[PDB]
């Protein structure tokens, strides 16, 4: 019956779980390791950040942008109509994940004057240059040339998205903790 | 130098079964804390670990608590801040005081018989217990033979083989005569020096096994993974050998 | 094969070794094959390849015995190599230059091949191992240039890396896999080290696939024609051997070759780099004007010239309800265009060998030369107008090449007769 | 940014035969440690580099009296201490100015035409061009566009490209109109800021080509080692292409 | 070479294949090579020696994904992966015992050699092919070693370095070569770590060779008599295809040794290493117990049995005028033990390929496979009485063993007949 | 004619310097680097250093022991007679290469307190155990078992030669500077 067809099998199945059980751990090694996975939060003390001022700080090997906005910056982000953004999602982690990106979704404060954000161009991932760049009062992206404006609203370029925003909230009076 | 007599103390974890006690672990966790830490470091073991399984497994708040005693030069702003768990444990405050991440694997406790490495296939390489007999091995008295001859800040130790020996403690041809050696270490341990919170006992002997224990725990901390790994792999090859043993032998039947 | 002659051991020594390993024998029966007479200059880039990969090798395995693959160490090992280690200023030119002309080299042998149908049967597996070559080289020199970390290293493997992100589904879980973590760092520059290190071997292992596929075959001459294998007498009318005739030939063309790599290394090693790269890297700044090295500008072209402005990238958006997006196809579209050129056996429909008695192929075959050199110089431009058009009339003539003109030239072209045997060329000439 | 217009300046070290000006070297050694040490740093350079030959050729005991106004914190030490030749120039004082080390290398001074490549084919790539171009590029007067609009802590400059620039020296479509652009580099130079030993012209026009020299070696200080292999190689080649061409010719003579 | 079917293309992709690349050609009639049916249970070490260097190349590409070439950062860089990399623990056991397992391999796979005469005529060739791995090996093992930077990778870095210190007149030039300076430091880990990932490289180039090399010959068998070759009916009756026979044969015996491998690195990974190299080096402090690694110990043992009071040496360094010392002397037998087992095709005098048939080759053959445990032992005690005898009177031997008792024996000893055929012997078992 | 015949000799020969020119560069990358070549004397504080004491110190990756020698060392260097030594050469770079090994040009002052020495055993580089240890009142190397006396001579096991005397003298009351 099939007990000499399924000698054959048997071993063959066996040997093909061995190899994977020596292909997976040859993977998973490239996988973050333990060190990598446990980066957790920090802390950035902001007393000294005037308005017009971006402050730019590593987090997890990427740059995060905190800037206080100038009554200009402000006035701009709440100027621009929700209909003439690329991106109308807030892309914010404090909030709700299908949040609309208005001005007041995009700030830590009611007032909006502080504005942190992941400083990654989310085309390919290159450092936006701010300073009020580009033609919306914000940042130009020179890698492949997006431009962003006044509350890191994608507005022209190759970039998809928005800025994302880390979670981030105010400690204290004067500190902000990311992540 | 050379090797000694160390006790055999039989810790859970030894045998291809064994496994760490979690609260031992912990009480030895708080040993060095309270009385190894104030001289020796483990520059290699992140302070992250104490969670993770197959040790400790404190709760990542408590790590969190307990990593804020250390004061750790922080790598991007350079000034001084409160020890997170990302964090290894200090260096040895002590420059002489050597770092004990991996004590309990660079110290061998069983040789012989006659380098032939038979004590250690039966017993291991015994460096847990090599480190609880020198944390025992402090006798009250020295030996007769060095009463008034005893190097200045060194101190009689049965299992340690690596110090001075005073002149009158040799024999003819200057073979050491004492058990031990002298050691830089003055006795670190000494009855209820700790107080454990769930009532275990804190003598000199449950001190240096706890604290052994977690020495080894903090040089192979996947000691309990490797074994499992070990278990999966024989048990398949297991399998494996006798699948590809009957497949041999049904093969050659129409050969001979 | 070709009819010809065999070894016979001749010393008492000979007889000894060729009883038990004929290495001899090989060596003999490899350097000896008949290779058609006709071969013209195009045909040598094929040592110059093999060249380099040795050239590539040696200089590479020196440098690694000075280099710390370590964030904080790497950049500072190749200064101490350019400015401490003997000779190191020029071994690290050396190595950096010679991938330059490891690539120039790839692509004249390439459009050789492209032109005289060196890719149509029965040369498929030869130019198939080709293709395997050609993408383990990109994939060894992109993390070779990440090792010395500077700023387009860093930026570089940025931009590089978010392509893989790109994939729908699974694009995330690839690129912290390659990257080893959230973003470019001592992980990836680690694990780099070691493939660099890796892949060149793995290339020469190709490598030796690749040879001996071309002499199973025997080697394509300028006519199309093969040699004739009726009998050795007519074989060698068509035929010299390779050695000495053709070795010689190659390593002269070689001593030129050098000749003026030897002058762009010895008086301007850094016209084809980017100064950019002399700067440590910074995760917190990017280059305003950072581009590829110049062998990977044409592809790199092709990627950014599809935007989702583009008709055809709408439609795609629209038919594959949003997943295949403007980054994604830009992608799709640069592993898409050498795919494409992969598969020119089965695209080229024409049952002529050689594009010389193809009057209508010349043509399309000339333009798509100019079309590489257009694609390799919009690279290095802006995206802005016109350039971005520039970029997609460039990308379009690629595809329409390999995909609709050389299937539609097949059924259609009139061709020249060839002449009747390599012999007839030779005489002529 | 972009790419801009530099003085093409026709230093020594230019051309397949250039070599380094011993004395320039020297001279652009002073005003690297009068002027500039102030703020850049050399990372990358073995203090020692200055006795080596193909180099300013400084004598050892001169180097070594150099290198001892630098402080250093040796390694091992961990104390501070004098400089000496086997250590590297200081890193910068100044946390936003860039390293010089590598500077007459990091920057290209010939850019275009439509992107080319055939400008930096003919001039080279005009690093020390660029570093020239930048001390001399400080005008008095700023261009008419930002009368009253200059940011603060920053200065125009003819040659920088990579700088800010105010609103109103934009065009329609935000393209700027002026030159350059403001760096937040004060203009260094000034008429005898440096007073030579040989006597040399102290110029801002004299001390920037002289330190633009300077850092050109300080970059690549192998050049002169370069070029006399690499003339050696052509030489080799030429020689040994003509013998493989007769030996070609002379090989097919007997088939066609 | 032995009578057998050749490969004949089937499929219609076969068919295609075999007309421009018989690599399935090649593939078939190398896994069907008649192979001598009598094989025992020593004829598997072949397949776990390759089974190792797969190993060994597959874990080590990992782990220099991972481990940094820097004296300030390589002894972390093996704690980092043993703590957080995933898998990390196990995959340094693995190379790390994996060498061990090489190691046993090798001895087994060359005595099986030197008891079954597979080194005469006419497997000269696959015997000194053989020679040069063994000697690669130990290289690539010795540099290896260094790279975690423990107490013994510094010391015995220190140690084996000086040896090529001892080389009369050049000594102290080969030293400072290999140092990188005057002492063991970062130049010299940073050089050991390039070579040790090329030599394995090299490793398997040489492997390409010993296989071509055996199956131009055929395996050597228990008896020493070689297949019949003349007619295909009795080459049948010696020999059984390679496949499946003997893969399946080899590959049960694989997971045997594997079983048992597997359970060293899970349950005692740490038993064949030495504790010292879990201790940082220090350069100004030695050890008390430095010990070579049991692989190298018998050769180490031979190296030391060698003083200035042993009445050979002392006449060599008077004849000598004082060259050859006894610390150079040390280093001739070392490197001459290996010599002495390469030439042993020259050495033995018997025409009798397999020693099963040679009754008192057998006595000293046993007595060298206990000389070589014998030296392992004395590799690792003090150079104290009895150990400077024993490992005196061990070396003695082994020399005595390849250039005395060897070549006097084949003229001297009365041989028992072997088996007329393969056939004959495979039926009385 | 020599026409024919100069060709293929002149041409392989062109090629054999090329390799040549070649190969050299391979193997000389190997040989000491300019920061390896450079390094220079360096200065040790002895002020601390009473008799018996070794002080351990790092020159060019090795230890250089300096000891500070008490009167017992002395005597029992001083009581050897030259006949009675493995190694009678002086091995000190600060004298001539010829001098004999006696305890006077064994150290660095005529009171023969400052012994100063490269703690490299002579066989194959280990460092000897300081103190007084071993059968000599010295150094004991525990590598192969070589015992060297109190002036740091060479009297039994494999080591041929005594311990190298470094380039080493007193720069001022309390600093030696060795090299
Ligand atoms: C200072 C007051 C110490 C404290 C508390 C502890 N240790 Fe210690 N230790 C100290 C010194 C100065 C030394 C060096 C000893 C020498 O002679 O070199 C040590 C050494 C050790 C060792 C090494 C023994 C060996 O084999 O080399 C071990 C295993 C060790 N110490 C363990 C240990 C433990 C577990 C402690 C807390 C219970 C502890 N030490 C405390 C100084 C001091
Ligand atoms: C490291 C890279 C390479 C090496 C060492 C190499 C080597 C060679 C050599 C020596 C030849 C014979 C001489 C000649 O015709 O020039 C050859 C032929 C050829 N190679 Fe390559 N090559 C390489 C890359 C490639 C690539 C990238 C391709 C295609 C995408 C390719 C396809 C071919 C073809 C089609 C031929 C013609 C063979 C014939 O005419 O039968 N090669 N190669
Ligand atoms: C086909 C083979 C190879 C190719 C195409 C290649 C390509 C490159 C490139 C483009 C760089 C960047 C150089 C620079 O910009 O400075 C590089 C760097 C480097 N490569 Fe390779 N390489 C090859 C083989 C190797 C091998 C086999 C090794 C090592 C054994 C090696 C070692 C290095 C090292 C150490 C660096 C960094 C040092 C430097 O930048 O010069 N390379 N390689
Ligand atoms: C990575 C190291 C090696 C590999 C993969 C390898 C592989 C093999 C294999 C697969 C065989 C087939 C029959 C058998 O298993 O005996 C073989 C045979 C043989 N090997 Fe190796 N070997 C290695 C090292 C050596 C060494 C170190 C020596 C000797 C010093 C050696 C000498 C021989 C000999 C004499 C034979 C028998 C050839 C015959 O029967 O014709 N090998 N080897
Ligand atoms: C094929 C034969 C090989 C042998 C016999 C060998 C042997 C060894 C040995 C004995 C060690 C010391 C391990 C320890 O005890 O800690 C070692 C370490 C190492 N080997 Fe290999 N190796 C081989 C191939 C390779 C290859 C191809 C690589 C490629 C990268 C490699 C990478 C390493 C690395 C990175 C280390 C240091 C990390 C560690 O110690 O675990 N090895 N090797
Ligand atoms: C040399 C080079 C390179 C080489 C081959 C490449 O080919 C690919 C390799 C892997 C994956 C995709 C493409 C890509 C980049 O490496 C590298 O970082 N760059 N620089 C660069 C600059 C801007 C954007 C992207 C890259 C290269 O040119
Ligand atoms: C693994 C090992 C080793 C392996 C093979 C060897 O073979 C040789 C390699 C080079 C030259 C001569 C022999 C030598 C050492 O390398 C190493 O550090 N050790 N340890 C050691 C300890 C004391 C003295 C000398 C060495 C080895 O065993
Ligand atoms: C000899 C081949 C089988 C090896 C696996 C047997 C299981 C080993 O198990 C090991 O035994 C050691 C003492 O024997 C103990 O020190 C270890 O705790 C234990 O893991
Ligand atoms: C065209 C291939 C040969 C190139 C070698 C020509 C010699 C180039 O020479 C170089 O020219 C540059 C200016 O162009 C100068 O900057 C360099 O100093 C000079 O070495
Ligand atoms: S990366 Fe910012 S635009 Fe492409
Ligand atoms: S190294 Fe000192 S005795 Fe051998
Ligand atoms: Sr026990």
């Amino acid at each position: 019956g099939t007990r000499r067809d399924f000698l054959y099998y048997a071993t063959a199945g066996a040997g093909a779980v061995a190899t994977g059980a020596a292909v997976w751990p040859l993977i998973n090694q490239m996988n973050p390791s333990a060190d990598v996975q446990a980066l957790a939060s920090i802390f950035v003390d902001v007393s000294s950040v005037e308005p017009g001022v971006q402050l730019t700080v590593k987090f997890l090997g990427k740059p995060i942008f905190i800037r206080r906005r100038t009554e200009a910056d402000i006035e701009l982000g709440r100027s621009v109509q929700l209909g003439q953004l690329v991106d109308t999602n807030a892309r914010n982690a404090n909030i709700d994940a299908g949040a609309e990106a208005t001005d007041q979704n995009r700030t830590l404060d009611e007032a909006g004057e502080w504005l942190v954000m992941w400083g990654v161009c989310t085309h390919l991932g290159c450092v936006p240059i701010g300073g009020v760049s580009g033609d919306f009062g914000g940042w130009f992206c020179p890698c492949h040339g997006s431009h962003y404006d006044s509350a890191g609203r994608i507005r022209k370029g190759p970039a998809p998205e928005n800025l994302p925003i880390p979670l981030a909230k105010f400690i204290d009076e004067t500190t902000i903790q990311l992540g | 130098a050379g090797g000694g007599h160390v006790e055999d103390v039989p810790f859970s974890f030894e045998g291809p079964f064994g496994t760490f006690d979690q609260h031992q672990l912990q009480r030895g966790l708080q040993v060095y804390t309270e009385v190894c830490a104030a001289c020796h470091g483990m520059k290699f073991v992140p302070i992250r670990s104490l969670s993770e399984p197959g040790g400790p497994e404190l709760p990542e708040d408590q790590v969190r608590a307990y990593a804020t005693q250390f004061t750790v030069t922080d790598e991007e702003t350079g000034e001084d801040r409160e020890g997170k768990p990302t964090d290894h444990f200090p260096h040895s405050a002590l420059e002489n005081a050597p770092d004990l991440s991996l004590m309990a694997k660079a110290r061998a406790g069983f040789h012989g018989p006659m380098g032939t490495g038979i004590s250690q296939l039966f017993n291991g390489i015994g460096g847990p217990e090599y480190i609880y007999s020198v944390l025992t091995g402090f006798p009250e008295e020295p030996p007769k033979c060095a009463e008034g001859h005893e190097p200045d800040g060194f101190y009689y130790n049965r299992a340690f083989q690596n110090g001075s020996v005073p002149d009158t403690c040799k024999d003819a041809n200057g073979v050491k005569t004492t058990a031990g050696s002298w050691i830089a270490m003055p006795p670190p341990l000494m009855d209820d020096l700790v107080e454990y919170a769930d009532g275990h006992d804190a003598s000199v002997h449950a001190m240096a096994e706890d604290v052994s224990a977690f020495l080894m725990w903090a040089a192979e901390p996947k000691l309990m993974a490797r074994k499992q790994a070990g278990f999966t792999a024989v048990m398949f090859l297991t399998v494996l050998s006798v699948l590809l043993y009957l497949t041999n032998k049904r093969l050659w039947a129409g050969v001979k | 094969g070709i009819p010809h002659d065999h070894y016979e051991p001749r010393t008492g020594i000979e007889k000894w070794l060729h009883s038990r390993l004929p290495i001899v024998a090989l060596a003999y029966d490899t350097i000896m094959i008949p290779t058609p007479r006709n071969l013209n200059w195009m045909w040598i880039w094929g040592v110059v390849l093999a060249f380099c990969l040795v050239l590539q090798i040696v200089t590479g395995i020196v440098l690694a015995m000075h280099y710390t693959p370590h964030v904080d160490l790497a950049f500072a090992s190749v200064e101490h190599i350019m400015r401490n280690v003997n000779g190191g200023f020029m071994l690290r030119y050396l190595h950096a230059n010679g991938a330059s002309l490891f690539f120039i080299a790839v692509y004249l042998h390439i459009f050789r091949g492209l032109y005289y149908g060196s890719y149509k049967a029965p040369r498929e597996v030869t130019w198939i191992v080709g293709m395997l070559i050609y993408l383990a080289m990109m994939a060894t020199a992109f993390m070779g240039y990440v090792l010395p970390w500077g700023q387009m290293s860093f930026w570089g493997a940025t931009v590089i890396t978010g392509l893989f992100g790109a994939i729908p589904g699974i694009g995330h879980s690839i690129q912290t896999w390659l990257l080893g973590g959230p973003a470019v760092d001592n992980a990836t520059l680690n694990r780099f080290f070691s493939l660099h290190y890796l892949l060149p071997f793995v290339i020469a292992a190709l490598v030796a696939i690749h040879i001996w596929a071309f002499h199973s075959t025997g080697n394509n001459n300028p006519t199309g024609v093969e040699v004739r294998r009726t009998s050795k007498a007519e074989a060698q009318k068509d035929t010299v051997p390779f050695w000495p005739y053709f070795i010689i030939k190659d390593v002269f063309a070689l001593a030129v070759v050098l000749l003026v790599f030897f002058a762009i290394v010895g008086f301007m090693p850094n016209y084809l780099g980017h100064p950019d790269n002399y700067i440590e890297a910074n995760p917190l700044s990017t280059p305003a004007h950072i581009v590829p090295e110049w062998y990977f500008l044409p592809f790199y072209a092709i990627l950014r010239a599809f935007t989702a402005d583009v008709w055809v990238v709408q439609i795609a958006n629209f038919i594959s309800f949003g997943i295949i997006d403007a980054k994604f196809f830009g992608v799709l579209a640069m592993f898409g265009a050498i795919l494409v050129m992969a598969l020119v056996p089965w695209l080229d429909t024409s049952p002529v060998r050689s594009g010389r008695y193809r009057p209508m192929f010349k043509i399309y075959f000339w333009l798509l030369a100019a079309d590489f050199v257009i694609l390799t110089w919009v690279g290095a431009q802006q995206t802005t107008f016109p350039y971005d058009w520039i970029s997609l009339i460039a990308s379009a003539y690629w595809f329409a090449y390999f995909l609709v003109i050389l299937p539609i030239l097949g059924a259609i072209e009139k061709p020249v007769a060839p002449p009747a045997t390599i012999e007839e060329d030779f005489n002529a000439h």
